[PDB]
């Protein structure tokens, strides 16, 4: 459940966060492979 | 990694297992004796341990 956060607008950050919310109970990471960019985040060693 | 672990109903793994039933039973009952006594658990049965 994916939701980004902008920098500034009163939370100064280093270019923004993609925040997100994931069901799994296993300590992966979260790929978000943005095709037109042909750019993807990851979130090494994710949280649960 | 514990909390993301459930177990069958009825398997050697969970702590309701007799598994688990025999390792608290024995990590206490073995103290019912001193180390050094021919009652001692471990030395009656040490195939137990």
């Amino acid at each position: 459940y994916p939701v980004y956060q902008y920098s500034g607008n009163t939370s100064g950050l280093n270019q923004g966060r993609l925040l997100f919310h994931r069901d799994t109970t296993y300590p992966s990471k979260v790929e978000a492979w943005i095709p037109g960019a042909k750019r993807s985040l990851t979130n090494q060693n994710a949280a649960i | 990694g514990r909390a993301s672990q459930y177990v069958a109903p009825g398997t050697v793994s969970s702590m309701f297992s007799p598994a688990a039933y025999l390792t608290e039973l024995y990590r206490e009952a073995r103290n019912l004796h001193a180390s050094d006594s021919v009652y001692y658990l471990d030395t009656r049965r040490p195939d137990l341990k």
